[PDB]
């Protein structure tokens, strides 16, 4: 149930580019 | 061996660049110029250029380094000028150049001594966060990381959520990049906006040696709470976690 930031994994593209 | 010596030719600026670095630097003092139409259009010249040269996959560090010189030698408040700029998403080259593992080229900004590298690219992330996540393969690059480390804010929050780049380390199951945080000062008890530690982040996606280096941080606190009340000991339970639950009772009460 990813709905905290400390389960998610985040990505390397999401680390680089938003909106 | 010498009848066949391959001479690389140094790098040298376009004449619009080589122009523009010497407009910037009569400019660079009278910030009503700097922010004028006519001068957008030069500071254009530079911003497409650097990028360029700095910051795709394939950018060459000599070319790089020469750029860098070249910048020096016009006036270093022109090199500390074009080395921070930031393109329409946030990045500076030194964010392209981590991201791309690109760390000869890292270590010629480093060297530059002029880069800021906390800056928060528009997702709000900075270039030691981007690194937690970036491909290592060689010794010689960790060093790299390492120095980038030290040079900046290993405790900085990013704009989403407050994450640190000690959590999300963890969270990809990066041990060697927890060690090279820890051992330049990332302090384990930061709380995202949530209320999530890194030992948390651990316990929720199982990374037992990762959970220990953590605990064998001198200050490390195991009794923090997230906003709804979790801890770490209660989240390994939750998450199915028995064994990073037991280490953490033994050391809570030990």
């Amino acid at each position: 149930p990813k709905n905290k930031a400390r389960r998610r994994t985040t990505t390397q593209m999401e680390l680089l580019y938003a909106d | 061996e010498p009848e066949k010596e391959e001479i690389r030719e140094r790098y040298e600026l376009s004449e619009k660049m080589l122009s523009a670095c010497n407009l910037l630097k009569y400019n660079i003092k009278d910030p009503k110029a700097l922010a004028s139409k006519d001068m957008r259009i030069c500071l254009n010249t530079l911003q497409h250029d650097w990028f360029r040269v700095s910051s795709q996959k394939s950018a060459v560090p000599a070319m790089v380094g020469d750029y860098i010189a070249a910048f020096e030698a016009v006036s270093p408040d022109v090199l500390r000028y074009i080395i921070n700029m930031a393109d329409g998403n946030g990045n500076t080259a030194l964010h392209y150049s981590v991201s791309h593992s690109n760390f000869q080229i890292v270590k010629l900004l480093l060297d530059a001594d002029v880069c800021n590298v906390d800056h928060q690219n528009k997702a709000g992330y900075t270039p030691i966060m981007l690194a937690a996540l970036a491909a290592v393969e060689a010794e010689k690059d960790m060093q790299v990381v390492e120095e980038l480390f030290s040079c900046g804010d290993v405790n900085a929050k990013a704009s989403q959520a407050g994450q640190t780049a000690l959590m999300l380390a963890v969270s990809h199951g990066r041990i060697d990049m927890v060690k090279g945080l820890l051992a330049c000062g990332a302090d384990v008890n930061i709380q995202d906006d949530e209320g999530s530690t890194a030992l948390m982040c651990a316990s929720e996606h199982g990374h037992v040696e990762i959970v220990k280096l953590l605990l064998a941080q001198p200050g490390c606190n195991g009794h923090l709470e997230d906003n709804d009340g979790s801890t770490a000991l209660s989240i390994a339970l939750e998450a199915g976690h028995k064994d990073i639950a037991v280490l953490l009772y033994a050391h809570l009460n030990f």
